[PDB]
């Protein structure tokens, strides 16, 4: 993997950042929206702050031409892209040529490096590293921060959270440079690796829900149906209302044995069975039973804050801000409540939908928020197109369409035709935004679209 | 030196000169930034910013 050649780039980028900090410049950080990007941004923000420097961090959905235009118009001395940028080397080199830029990323890059000086690409991939298992974005951010200052090793766990968010340990164990990071954590006592049930929900979920929506691996005849999960858990002598962390080690072992027996007996694939028990990263820095205590659960929290346009709040959580954790809990709870109320509203008012030859259309008005549209449609299925007035715009309606394989049996491709109708109505086209005064015109154009 | 803290900015904000003769901003809504406390605190009381604690 030629680690020395990668470390050369790492040291270069780190040195650049430190140089600009010592010059008193504002380090302009830009990172991605998921757990990997949020943890990366946190790591770099702490790296800058620890040197007594000044940063400005933005958590974005993706690097776009418009975003690069905005950043360019900002006229900074230095831009650092985290978990982003590799697919946009020329763009960044084109519009940010006037400034120092560092790209710390792990996605397969458009080029091997930048062509001009003062622009450094810190990416393990051009050195032979596997993008999806050797290091995540937060991982390379961690390497850079560590080269900046060894103290930043105290962010190891944070990095690993990102790593788990990026599913770098999809096969039940860590690989490549990730391992290094893990060791750092181990040396500090800020993380530990357990051989346990790799499923989501060991900290905050009842056993029955931990089994119910288990993916990677999936549990045959248990995944999906919570009732069967409850029955199965009561049968094997477990408290289905109990949480995994509350189990003793022997009880955990018995759970593993029982689940493995079940999956073998119901013809689960060997890979899935081999992925049931494996590495699970824990941190003594947080109380057991807390979502931050385990990497996957922490990553789940962060992703959740990311989707609700509060990625920076998640960053603050990674930085050790308890207040931000509180606010985030409140926010997620309120969101959940909104979801419940949306389900209740749409089920109670299913008498307002429009009967189509190819689709259903439910206009909720202002009663269901934009973001809740899609999940509303699904909730109308598990009990289809939903529309709602946009909160941002005023003359705009945002809508989402959901469907199953039974529809795919005869094409019925939603995203295909939705693009057509959105094109006809003068809107973007999956989900669709279009003029509120053309809803009727949408409906007719959607039945014919399929 | 000028006292500064870390904040989450709630709304879009144009660039602003600080007591250290350095430019802070412009800010996109939701940006996290280290800015001089005199400005940050006023932004917080105006409810345009939130303090965030970075434990070092």
């Amino acid at each position: 993997m030629d680690k020395e050649a990668f470390l050369e780039r790492v040291r270069e980028g780190a040195e650049l950042i430190k140089m600009h900090i010592e010059l008193g410049h504002t380090i302009r950080l830009i990172s991605h929206r998921d757990a990997d990007g949020i943890t990366a941004g946190a790591i770099l923000a702490k790296a800058v702050a620890r040197e007594g420097g000044t940063f400005q961090l933005s958590i974005v959905k993706q690097v776009s031409e418009e975003l690069i235009d905005q950043l360019a118009r900002e006229k900074r001395e230095i831009y650092v892209f985290s978990d982003l940028g590799s697919g946009s080397i020329e763009l960044i080199e084109e519009k940010l040529n006037f400034a120092t830029v560092v790209v710390a990323d792990h996605h397969p890059p458009e080029k091997d490096s930048f062509s001009t000086d003062s622009h450094v690409l810190v990416n393990p991939v051009p050195f032979g590293a596997n993008s999806v298992r050797d290091l995540s974005g937060s991982g390379v951010a961690y390497f850079v921060a560590r080269e900046m200052n060894r103290k930043n090793r105290d962010m190891a766990y944070v990095a690993i959270v990102g790593a788990v968010g990026d599913m770098q340990e999809i096969d039940g164990t860590f690989h490549g440079l990730n391992l290094e990071i893990i060791e750092d954590g181990k040396e500090l006592g800020i993380l530990e690796v357990r051989k346990e049930l790799r499923l989501f929900g060991r900290e905050s979920r009842p056993l029955y829900q931990m089994l119910a929506y288990a993916t990677n691996p999936e549990i045959p005849e248990i995944t999906g149906d919570e009732r069967k999960a409850i029955e199965w858990l009561r049968a094997k002598g477990f408290d289905p209302e109990m949480k995994y962390w509350q189990l003793r080690e022997e009880e955990k072992r018995k759970l593993h044995e029982a689940l493995l027996v079940h999956m073998i007996k119901h013809g689960a694939p060997k890979e899935a069975i081999d992925r049931l028990i494996g590495d699970v990263v824990i941190s003594p820095l947080y109380p057991e039973g807390d979502v931050r205590h385990e990497a996957r659960e922490f990553a789940t929290l962060l992703n959740a804050t990311g989707r609700l346009n509060a990625g920076t709040l998640g960053v603050a959580i990674c930085l050790g801000d308890e207040e931000a954790y509180k606010v985030a809990r409140k926010m997620l709870d309120d969101y959940k409540k909104e979801q419940i109320e949306a389900r209740k509203f749409i089920i109670q008012n299913w008498n307002m939908v429009e009967e189509g030859e190819h689709a259903y259309v439910f206009y909720a008005g202002k009663n269901i928020r934009d973001t809740l549209v899609g999940i509303a449609a699904n909730m109308a299925i598990n009990a289809v197109v939903v529309l709602a007035d946009s909160d941002e715009d005023e003359n705009l309606v945002k809508g989402s369409a959901r469907t199953t394989e039974k529809a795919l049996e005869k094409g019925y491709h939603l995203g295909e035709a939705l693009k057509e109708v959105a094109e006809k109505l003068g809107g973007e086209g999956a989900g669709i935004r279009f003029p509120k005064n053309r809803i009727d015109e949408f409906i007719k154009l959607f039945n014919e679209a399929l | 030196e000028v006292p500064k803290e870390a904040y989450i900015i709630q709304i879009d904000l144009p660039a602003v000169l600080g007591p250290d003769m350095k430019e802070y901003g412009p800010f996109m809504a939701g940006d996290m930034a280290i800015i001089p406390t005199v400005i940050g605190r006023a932004l917080v009381e105006r409810e345009a910013a939130r303090r965030v604690r970075i434990f070092l």
